[PDB]
RNA sequence: GCAGUCAAGCGUUCAUAGCGACAUUGCUUUUUGAUUCUUCGAUGUCGGCUCUUCCUAUCAUACCGAAGCAGAAUUCGGUAAGCGUUGGAUUGUUCACCCACUAAUAGGGAACGUGAGCUGGGUUUAGACCGUCGUGAGACAGGUUAGUUUUACCCUACUGAU
RNA sequence: CUCUUAAGGUAGCCAAAUGCCUCGUCAUCUAAUUAGUGACGCGCAUGAAUGGAUUAACGAGAUUCCCACUGUCCCUAUCUA
């Protein structure tokens, strides 16, 4: 609801010193105004994002320098990470504006679910184009003043620069600590394009029970490790798990109902574990924090397929 | 040694040292126990300590039901394998070495130890006679 | 059907538990063993805290490294588990960190329960020594 | 490094039940440094393992005394070296750091005890690789990996035996 | 726009046999890890036939862990030439 911070006047006079003033200043507010969000929700889940003053200052620069933006998501989950205070920040100079929003990573949707996106990305009214980097339309290609190219990082916003220009500008990663210090690009000189650094957006739900394993935490740092453990156990079923790795997991071998059927993974990560030959220091058991990170490394590229449906509460959308 | 304990055991043969892994014999979700250090052992250079029956442990679960392991916790040796003999001539052995989780007081953590217990076990722990089927 | 035990009025599951939860709330504690002010070392040039065995960590206010660090510094909450230790916004000048910390503490037989408790942390002003010396002309390598 | 000397203050107005200023007297060789006195026709060079003995500047045990010592638990001090002072993870490590038991895991010395006692991980020849430096041969107190550890039967000492 | 007489470390890779600080930071394995692995990178002092990256098979090459096994050890004892 509340999530940007905002910044509303440059006033194009003068003093350098009360321009940063008021602009350290103003940002404080946004964060005593989080704080009170987080006394209301329960007491515990924090939305993801970022509150130093210096990556924030590199969007309040750009966003008026280039006076319309574009965005890259990806379409795994493209409707926790539309913020609802950006397209509403794209709006306060009076001029040519909605942004006209774009979702990437869109080649692991089928034609009968790109359609059923597509069914919630214009019924309720919200900018959207496929891409694999209005009802007529199946994906853009690659051949369909500043443009403000907006990402949280590992959406593969950086291979986007890579598929329209070829220049290789900005250097992409694994772990997605890297963008940072943006890096504008000429080309088609009449036209401009700035950069933004890696910007994750305050998303009020699933924050500690959390779905947000896919794009935003660290997988090489992590201290809980059940939690995307059961997660990537309850989707991709069994029969798909066995088919991608080979492995023999389960046939039931606890017949009690704390796990049914769609086993959890207890017996997922040390069954894969036991036949990746990974062991401890004293014992002989399969170690469940060194076969979780293989396995959310597999599951976060795409290899292990998984995505939500548009954000009515479905069965399932994808079949494998 | 005593801790909880409820009276005095004579000197049973010292039948498993550190590092030993004995079976877990309660169903508190363990399988085996890794012993560690051995309450109430007398310090002599090189010698390294070791547990008989009946005697409380720190121990670390070595398999089974990840909210256990990766942490020290008390046993107690129920059965042990090296032969020992009772005051009344009789020499004894069981066929495996074998202890109990339980709380620094002595209290249990399971709830019925499955297989037989040592009499010099039984005594010296109350809680440990309350939860056991066949005593030796 | 029960009764608490303590108390004695609630009827309570067969679960698994333990007398009343006011009477684990009032009675029985698992957060024992922790100061609830610390103080910690800093730097007004460098701007470089430790631990006071130890070399400087070159963090800076509002970080991820303060929760290593505030974990480094000896409190009972090593083995008393830990979970979501999420950061809690302070005045800037006020000098003051504020962390809240959940540990899932073992009750008297087998239950496990949560807990919300929270600990201030206060930095006092210093000068680094190890910088000190370096101004100060002794020998030179 | 430790011991005393005046002890601003702090310890709830409680100069000493404890701690802390300025400066100040002094000790031990168990360490940093300074010379170059002894060995350059060689005194085998780190650590660990093993084993014995000594010191007290006492960690525990014994007996006392004094406290914002009610009991319990602590603190500090006096006699006190009789008797003990561990098992491990990492590192060659001395050192350090955790884990755990314990009454306690005190500090040291005896050619920085101890290689014809051992080991050879480190250092310290010759082989080779990297990085930096040099035009180059080559250098590095930087990193890495391979690299022969000799003799007692003599005198004494000690252990036993005539 | 330039500054030295040319250019200004590209693709890659990393506390690597190359990282002084350094037992770098985070995670993980362990009860405990200056070790090992994964990740990060203004890298004293990485880097493209002074070859860079990756690699099946092979190795009396260097390194960490597990299973089995054991007098290596707890803690020594006995026997034979
Ligand atoms: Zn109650
Ligand atoms: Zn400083």
């Amino acid at each position: 609801d509340l999530i940007v911070p905002r910044r509303p006047e440059w006033n194009e006079g003068m003093s350098k010193f009360q321009l940063d003033r008021q602009e350290k200043e103003a940002f404080l507010e946004w964060r005593r105004k989080l704080a009170h969000l987080q006394e209301s929700n329960e007491d515990l889940l924090l939305t993801p994002f970022e509150r130093n003053i210096e990556v924030w200052k590199q969007l309040w620069r750009v966003v008026e320098r280039s006076d319309l933006v574009v965005q890259i998501v990806d379409a795994r989950n493209p409707l926790l990470f539309r913020s609802v205070d950006l397209e509403r920040y794209v709006k306060e100079s009076d001029d040519r504006k909605a942004n006209l929003l774009l979702v990437n990573k869109a080649d692991l949707l089928t034609k009968k679910q790109r359609i059923a996106w597509a069914k919630y990305f214009i019924s309720k009214n919200i900018s959207f184009t496929f891409y694999s980097a209005v009802m007529e339309k199946v994906k853009i290609l690659s051949i369909d003043i500043n443009i403000g190219l907006v990402g949280y990082p590992n959406v593969g916003k950086s291979s986007t620069i890579n598929s329209l220009v070829g220049a290789k500008k900005v250097s992409v990663s694994s772990t997605p600590g890297k963008t940072k210090h943006f890096q504008t690009i000429k080309l088609s000189d009449s036209v401009m394009l700035c950069d933004c650094p890696g910007l994750v957006f305050p998303n009020f739900a699933y924050n500690k029970g959390e779905l947000v394993c896919n794009g935003v935490l660290p997988i090489d740092q992590l201290r809980d490790y059940i939690g995307p453990a059961g997660l990537v156990a309850e989707r991709i079923p069994k029969y798909y798990i066995e088919a991608i790795y080979g492995i023999h997991i389960q046939t039931k071998s606890r017949d009690e109902g704390g796990n049914g059927d769609i086993p959890t993974a207890q017996e997922l990560l040390v069954a894969y574990a036991r036949a990746r030959g990974y062991m401890t220091q004293g014992y002989g058991s399969a170690d469940e924090p060194r076969a979780s990170r293989y396995i959310l490394k597999d599951y976060v590229n795409g290899k292990l397929l998984y995505v939500n449906p548009p954000p009515h509460l479905e069965d399932d959308t994808p079949y494998t | 040694s005593g801790n909880g304990a409820q009276g005095t055991k004579f000197r049973i043969s010292l039948g498993l040292p550190v590092g030993a892994i004995m079976n877990c014999a309660d169903n508190s979700g363990a399988r085996n126990l890794y012993i560690i250090a051995v309450k109430g052992s007398g310090s002599r250079l090189n010698r390294l300590p070791a547990a008989s029956l009946g005697d409380m442990v720190m121990a670390t679960v070595k398999k089974g039901k990840p909210e256990l392991r990766k942490k020290v916790m008390p046993a107690i040796v129920v059965r042990q394998a090296k032969s020992w003999r009772r005051r009344d001539g009789v020499f004894l052995y069981f066929e495996d070495n074998a202890g109990v989780i339980a709380n620094p007081k002595g209290e249990m953590k399971g709830s019925a130890i499955t297989g037989p217990v040592g009499k010099e076990c039984a005594d010296l722990w109350p809680r440990v006679a309350s939860n056991s089927g066949v005593v030796v | 059907t029960l009764l608490c035990c303590n108390c004695g009025t609630p009827i309570d599951g067969s679960t698994g538990l333990v007398m009343c939860y006011d009477c684990i709330k009032l009675t029985v504690d698992i957060t024992q063993g922790i100061p609830r002010e610390a103080n910690i070392s800093f730097c007004r040039n460098c701007e470089r805290f430790l631990q006071p065995p130890g070399q400087w960590i070159r963090a800076e206010l509002e970080s991820r490294e303060l929760l290593a660090i505030c974990l480094r510094r000896l409190k009972g909450l090593t083995k008393v588990r830990l979970v979501d230790a999420s950061f809690i916004w302070t005045e800037p000048h006020s000098r003051r960190i504020r962390i809240k910390l959940t540990v899932q503490g073992e009750a008297m037989t087998n239950t496990i329960i949560q807990q919300t408790f929270e600990v201030e942390y206060i930095v006092i002003a210093m000068q680094c020594p190890d910088c000190a010396r370096s101004y100060t002309t002794n020998t030179w390598r």
